[PDB]
RNA sequence: AAGCGAGAAGAACCAGAAGACCAGGC
């Protein structure tokens, strides 16, 4: 009667940022990146990830709500640094390790396959 | 059931027979018509979306039927030819000369006056095009419209005559209704409780192996209770699953204690008290307090939430005094 | 305005049209169901 | 092309009349043998038809 | 006041229904 | 409204392929009954696709 | 009337001074808003709607 | 009523195991046996199996609406 | 300041499962990866069906469902459609859907069967599982003499997230630190567990000691498909819709810093 | 198009600032946004101004540059109103990069400025 | 609203946050003035309909105006089951939160300056603990003494009283949970609580943002930890076995 | 800057039970 439709999960409703960045006023160096349509399956990886960066000092994720389909990614930084450099290296490895791991992936399926 | 026209109908899909049975159940042949599903439940506190006594249900197996059920509802209604002043017959409604016709369409009915199996109909559409001669002209709508909130699809429809020799159709109206929040749900030990919320099989914990529990209950509802043999139960049929046989939990059986059950779950290769190392579904980590996990046999109680949700706002009121009707 | 209903003893397909008592033309049952519509019923497989 | 062209010749198609063809000079004209003016084959034509 | 200086173009717009 | 009652189809956007039935019908938003699922829904006019 | 009922669910992520209101009792119910310069454009875009 | 398709747990199809089972009882195997020999090693599959009460074999006994 | 170098060894490769392991990976991203596994690899699955009759003792709905949950062969040509929401075109068409269908009627006396063999496909490369040239074939309905079922289904692209149907995996047996080292776990009499399958201690031993340098390493997967994909196949789609879905997400990053540099 | 808010006194008048605005961003939607017959050169095969020549196609319609534009969530600015494609005021959307004001914000003056020997104008 | 209605508690207004499925979805700490279940309770919802009746309603009869009740001069609401279970875990001696884990809970923490405290262990990896966390969920700089449900009454008499070994009598000193395991106790709604020192010496918004945040990051910590029930916990060694077979012989 | 045939609107347009009893949730 109620049940929300099963795409509203990963299907943006319509006119949605899938990604919006808000400058955190608490401290310095520091931003939300509320990404919508999201859920721990980003952002665990993007939090360990900045997490592994020694210039990040702050790195947590949150979902505000089961229910709604949102997430808020906390990064604080050293003064060189910036978040949104953060957010974006920590992508930049997230994805050069997944072609690395689905190049070895391959590599071990076609020698499992031989012999 | 399916020939019986009864005005309240609930059936479950895919009922089971319970793993850890009694052996009075032979006799009260619940094997054969069994009213609930073996659940792998899991006794956790996870996202305290089950605490004060509620349940956190797994989105996957809704979505693979577990729990799904089909309300039907049956409305009757007959012609009466009561007296020639006014007589009332089935027929599809007209604008023209129809006078008190709703504004909901009369196009889903058929020339006859009764819609049709297979339709889809929804709250306050028609289902019975009933017509009263009078003594917009020499004619008033009567006919009978589906339940306040109701969307159902027309499961039958069955014509025949009353004792009176006029006619009487009976029209049985299906609901699929799937387990969602607010639904109550219970074990066979009072142990009854609400759906707080439902996490797919990717967000629910997991054992070393792809074992997410069906059902989470939260923990602090044993203590108080002393449900234990809800507890039992879990590990029996524990035991029964992964031995391929019934558990049976007779009353009074000196036979099988919860050593022996802890025994026989030992051999298969889990902790003997039922315990399991369950991952967390969001992160992946262990959780460090080691869940106790294993099939119970839960139930599906009639009271669900599409049933109960009501609103208001300057509705319909009584006619003696000007204050709002009573009930939904 | 056939009106073709389904026996329920017999399961014959006989015409009634409307101001006609029910009973099956072919065997006598009264209680007649009506046959499923011709609409569209479709149903996505969740 | 070929879609504008076919919506373009539509629209001219729609909105011609008959008149458009009293353009053009020494028309055949059927009902005479020999060549007309445009208006004139067009008009005999017209006759012819409505009788 | 608000003038424009040359205004090319046919103007409008059919998108306001 | 000549829309309403008849059966229409969703040929755009997320609910694309659901048969449904057109309770209200506007200028722009039709509000379709739909077959498979129990609810009603409000979508856009040019998605629809009258069936039959 | 402005009431309504239906059977409660636990919410940690709601603050103590907040409920959770389904859409379709939210959409039954209503309050008459005034309308001032203030909000007469949100209120006519939900009167448009 | 009929055997699901999938196990509600984990996902794996049990309505093709539902025949090759009842042949195996047949068959004088043990369910446990027979819930091996299939292939349902985890107690979901097996719990989906050995719980199944097949109603559908009675609702058949009933003459239907259309002949 | 950078990637990791993980490696990655398959211990067991059959056409029903296969067992690998992955080294030098942090925690994040093999549960993120086991979640892919489970939600995130789109497949080929029954997601809209046209009753033309149905005579049988099941309603509508049961059938439709029944004929989701029927898994169907998706190895190669799911790359290839898209889905159905993007695609332009009307109702189908054999870039974003596989039509089906059903035409069965009981004229024996004996029970029908109507199994996953009767859905005829318009598409060769996709078709039931148990149609794939063992294990039987799925079981839609039973019919009596004189009941009839006949339908028309559409198949679609789409995954966990949206439905369940969608989840190629029969279960992902997700495992790190068998041996307790990092103690992620406290058991309160550890003689009292068994050893898992991936551990590595003599029998008199419990659990090793705890490693307080240690991080979670050398993630154990058992990735057992449905049917759908091939074992392996499901890994590697993973792997490359998690990718693509960053690199979507660095996109919208991307757009979101230019949009105030 | 970073950001356009527009005064108009009319919706016609605020649709074609709009729309002259989008076109003056040269975004690769406004240019992907041409459907129909549109011809860059004239009969005489003579290249036309590119510019000029979608200012006449999007004022002839604009359906589908709207359409094809984007909405942009909006909160609530005061007095500045977001524009939906349908050309009706929306509070909570409005087209990427779109406010309308009602402020009727409304340059002329004429600033002497130096030029040097190479015709480049400094204030 | 709940019927039957008790007390003046019992109907409290509340703010509407639309959510998706068909339930009223209420804070957990909230149900016990209403002496709420979720076993399937019903709860009325009346909407006033003018702006006099909103604001009498937002300025008498709000949840946080409600927390303390004259009846008997204390909370009437508290912290309960799932998060007064972890917090009583969570703010043992013996918790220690990696640096990912704290950052995680501050991230649920709705009342965070952003800053993150120095960690108690610096060496040889940075740790912070349970109570550390716990004094940053603790709002202003209240000042508390309670005795944790296990604090044996000799200990106040003998040495170590200032120094609990079993790290009971509970001590927040300046905001800061010095030392203590909080319980029922200190969470409850018994008089001289934390929560009631909270709504006294901070405002009833203060206190809201108290509950809000104790609920959260214990919820997380919890999900983190784990909380169970089993035959495990109802089995006693043989030894006790035989000690209660001769006693009751 | 573009620039190669024409338009505008006759007539008129919703429903109440109520009462009793039983089962049931809270
Ligand atoms: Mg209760
Ligand atoms: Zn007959
Ligand atoms: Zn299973
Ligand atoms: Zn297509």
């Amino acid at each position: 009667m109620n049940a929300p439709p099963a795409f509203e999960s990963f299907l943006l409703f319509e006119g949605e940022k899938k990604i919006t960045i808000n400058k955190d006023t608490k401290v310095p160096n520091a931003c939300l990146f509320t990404i919508n349509k999201e859920d721990h399956t980003l952002g665990n990886i993007i939090k360990s990830q900045l997490l592994k960066d020694p210039q990040v000092l702050f790195a947590g994720y949150k979902v505000p709500h089961p229910l709604e389909h949102k997430i808020i990614i906390r990064v604080q930084t050293t003064p060189d640094y910036s978040p949104q450099e953060a957010f974006t290296n920590a992508i930049t490895d997230l994805i050069s390790e997944l072609s690395l791991l689905e190049e070895r992936f391959r590599v071990a399926i076609k020698d499992k396959q031989e012999g | 059931f399916h020939v019986r026209m009864d005005t309240l109908a609930h059936v479950l899909y895919y009922p089971q027979k319970p793993l850890v049975t009694t052996r009075s159940m032979e006799y009260l042949r619940f094997r054969e018509l069994p009213a609930g599903i073996n659940s792998i439940v899991a006794i956790a506190s996870y996202t305290g979306y089950n605490q004060e006594d509620s349940v956190i249900m797994n989105r996957s197996a809704v979505d693979r039927g577990f729990f799904r059920s089909v309300f039907y509802r049956s409305y009757k209604e007959q012609e009466s030819k009561k007296g020639f002043d006014q007589e009332e017959v089935f027929e599809k409604p007209t604008r023209e000369t129809c006078q008190g016709m709703r504004h909901a369409i009369y196009d889903k009915l058929d020339d006859d006056g009764l819609i049709a199996p297979g339709v889809r109909v929804s709250g306050d559409d028609v289902i019975i095009g009933k017509t009263v001669t009078l003594p917009r002209y020499t004619k008033r709508d009567c006919s009978t419209f589906l339940r306040t909130s109701e969307t159902g699809i027309v499961d039958q429809v069955m014509v025949t005559l009353n004792q009176e020799g006029y006619k009487f159709c009976k029209i049985r109206v299906r609901s699929v209704r799937i387990p969602q929040i607010g639904d109550k749900f219970a074990s066979r030990h009072g142990q009854k409780g609400t759906c707080g919320i439902q996490y797919r099989q990717e967000d629910m914990p997991f054992t070393c192996e792809g074992i997410t529990p069906d059902i989470i209950i939260n923990p602090h509802a044993i203590p108080s209770r002393m449900t234990i043999g809800h507890l039992i139960e879990c590990l029996q049929g524990k035991v029964s699953a992964n031995k391929g046989e019934i558990g049976d939990a007779t009353p009074f059986n000196d036979a099988v204690n919860v050593q022996k059950i802890s025994n026989l779950l030992s051999d298969y290769g889990y902790h003997l008290r039922g315990n399991e190392v369950l991952y967390n579904g969001f992160t992946g980590r262990k959780i460090t307090s080691q869940i106790f996990i294993g099939p119970t046999y839960y139930q599906r109680l009639k009271h669900m939430v599409d049933d109960k949700i009501h609103s208001r706002a300057r509705g319909p009121i009584q006619i003696l005094n000007r204050q709002p009707m009573e009930g939904r | 305005q056939p009106m073709i209903y389904i026996c329920g003893e017999c399961h014959t397909e006989n015409e009634i049209k409307s101001r006609d008592p029910i009973r099956c033309r072919e065997c006598g049952y009264r209680i007649m169901y009506k046959k499923r519509t011709k609409r569209l019923v479709v149903f996505d497989a969740r | 092309i070929f879609e504008n062209s076919c919506l373009e010749t539509m629209e001219i198609v729609q909105q011609t009349r008959v008149d458009k063809l009293t353009q053009g000079r020494q028309t055949y004209d059927w009902t005479l043998n020999r060549n007309q003016p445009a208006a004139t084959a067009l008009a005999n034509t017209i006759e012819v038809f409505r009788s | 006041a608000a003038a424009a200086a040359f205004a090319a173009a046919g103007a409008a717009a059919a998108a306001a229904a | 409204n000549e829309l309403i009652g008849q059966t229409v189809r969703i040929s755009q956007g997320p609910y694309k392929g659901y048969i449904g039935v057109v309770k209200d019908a506007t200028e722009s938003t039709a509000r379709v009954e739909l077959h498979s699922t129990c609810q009603t829904i409000s979508v856009d006019r040019q998605r629809l696709t009258t069936v039959g | 009337d402005f009431s309504a009922r239906t059977v409660i669910t636990p919410d940690p992520n709601l603050s103590i001074d907040q409920v959770g209101v389904p859409r379709s009792i939210a959409a039954n119910m209503t309050f008459a808003e005034i309308v001032t310069p203030f909000n007469i454009d949100r209120l006519q875009e939900l009167v448009r709607r | 009523m009929i055997i699901p398709v999938r196990c509600f747990t984990c996902g794996k199809i049990v309505g093709n195991k539902w025949e090759a089972y009842l042949g195996l009882l047949q068959a004088e195997y043990t369910e446990g046996d027979a819930l091996d020999a299939l292939g349902l090693k985890r107690y979901c599959c097996r719990r989906m199996l050995l719980a199944h009460v097949d109603l559908i074999e009675k609702l058949l006994n009933y003459a239907p609406l259309e002949k | 300041p950078y990637a990791n170098q993980p490696t990655v060894r398959i211990t067991e490769l059959t056409d029903e499962n296969v067992k690998f392991i992955i080294e030098n990976t942090d925690l994040a991203v093999a549960n993120s990866i086991r979640r892919v596994f489970i939600a995130e690899v789109p497949i080929i699955a029954i997601d809209w069906v046209q009753i033309d009759a149905n005579s049988s003792v099941l309603h509508d709905e049961f059938i439709a469902h029944r004929l989701g949950l029927i898994p169907l062969t998706s190895d190669d040509i799911v790359d290839k459609l898209q889905y159905s929401r993007d695609c332009t075109c009307e109702e189908f068409c054999p870039e974003c859907s596989v039509e089906f269908t059903l035409d069965v009627r009981c004229n024996e006396d004996q029970t029908r069967h109507v199994t996953s063999r009767d859905l005829i496909s318009n598409s060769p490369r996709v078709i039931p599982v148990t149609s794939r040239n063992e294990q039987d074939d799925i079981l839609i309905v039973k019919l009596r003499k004189g009941q009839e079922l006949r339908l028309r289904a559409y198949a679609k692209k789409g995954f966990g997230k949206e439905h369940a149907k969608w989840n190629p995996t029969a279960g992902v047996a997700f495992e790190y630190d068998p041996d307790n080292a990092l103690r992620h776990t406290v058991y309160p009499k550890p003689e009292e567990w068994p050893k898992s399958e991936y551990s590595e201690l003599d029998e008199d031993e419990s659990q090793a000691p705890y490693d307080p340098n240690g991080k979670p390493e050398r993630f154990y997967y058992n990735v057992e498909s449905c049917g759908s994909l091939r074992p392996e196949t499901i890994v590697l789609s993973a792997l490359s819709g998690l990718k693509k879905k960053l690199s979507d997400l660095q996109t919208q990053l991307s757009h979101e810093i230019q949009s105030d540099v | 198009l970073i950001q356009l808010i527009v005064s108009g006194k009319d919706e016609q008048s605020i649709a074609e600032a709009i729309i002259v605005a989008m076109v003056f961003s040269q975004e690769d939607c406004m240019i992907k946004a041409v459907r129909g017959d549109l011809n860059f050169v004239n009969r005489a095969n003579q290249r036309l101004n590119p510019m000029h020549q979608l200012l006449r196609h999007f004022q002839k319609d604009a359906k589908v540059l709207f359409q094809n534009w984007g909405i942009e969530p909006i909160d609530n600015v005061m007095g500045m109103i977001g524009i939906l494609p349908d050309m009706t005021p929306s509070t909570e959307m409005s087209l990427r990069g779109v406010r309308v004001s009602k402020m009727g914000v409304d340059s002329t003056e004429r600033v002497v400025v130096s030029i040097d020997r190479f015709l480049r104008v400094r204030d | 609203n709940r019927q039957p209605t008790l007390h003046k508690m019992s109907m409290m207004g509340h703010r509407v946050r639309i959510l998706p499925w068909s339930t009223f979805r209420l804070n957990l700490s909230v149900t016990t003035p209403y002496n709420a279940d979720f076993d399937g309770d019903e709860m009325n919802l009346h909407l006033p309909q003018s702006l006099e009746t909103r604001a009498e309603i937002q300025e008498l009869a709000m949840v946080p105006r409600m927390i303390v009740t004259p009846q008997s001069n204390r909370p009437v609401m508290g912290i309960v089951q799932d998060t007064l279970t972890a917090v009583r875990k969570f703010t043992k001696r013996d918790v220690f939160l990696e640096r990912g884990e704290v950052m995680n809970l501050l991230m649920f923490l709705s009342t965070w300056d952003g800053k993150v405290p120095q960690p108690a262990i610096l060496k040889p990896r940075p740790l912070w603990t349970g109570k550390q966390i716990f004094s940053l969920i603790i709002p202003g700089h209240i000042n508390c003494i309670r005795t944790h449900s296990t604090h044996p009454d000799d200990e106040d008499s003998g040495p170590y009283k200032h120094i609990s070994p079993g790290d009971t009598k509970v001590v927040v000193e300046n905001g800061e949970l010095i030392m203590g395991i909080l319980c029922k106790k200190s969470l409850g709604t018994s008089a001289g609580s934390l929560v009631h020192i909270s709504y006294l010496e901070m405002g009833h918004d203060i206190t809201r943002l108290f509950y809000s945040n104790i609920q959260t990051v214990i919820n997380n910590w919890l999900l983190i930890e784990g909380h169970t029930i089993g035959i495990g916990d109802s089995i006693a060694d043989s030894k006790t076995y035989q000690d209660i077979q001769n006693t009751i012989k």
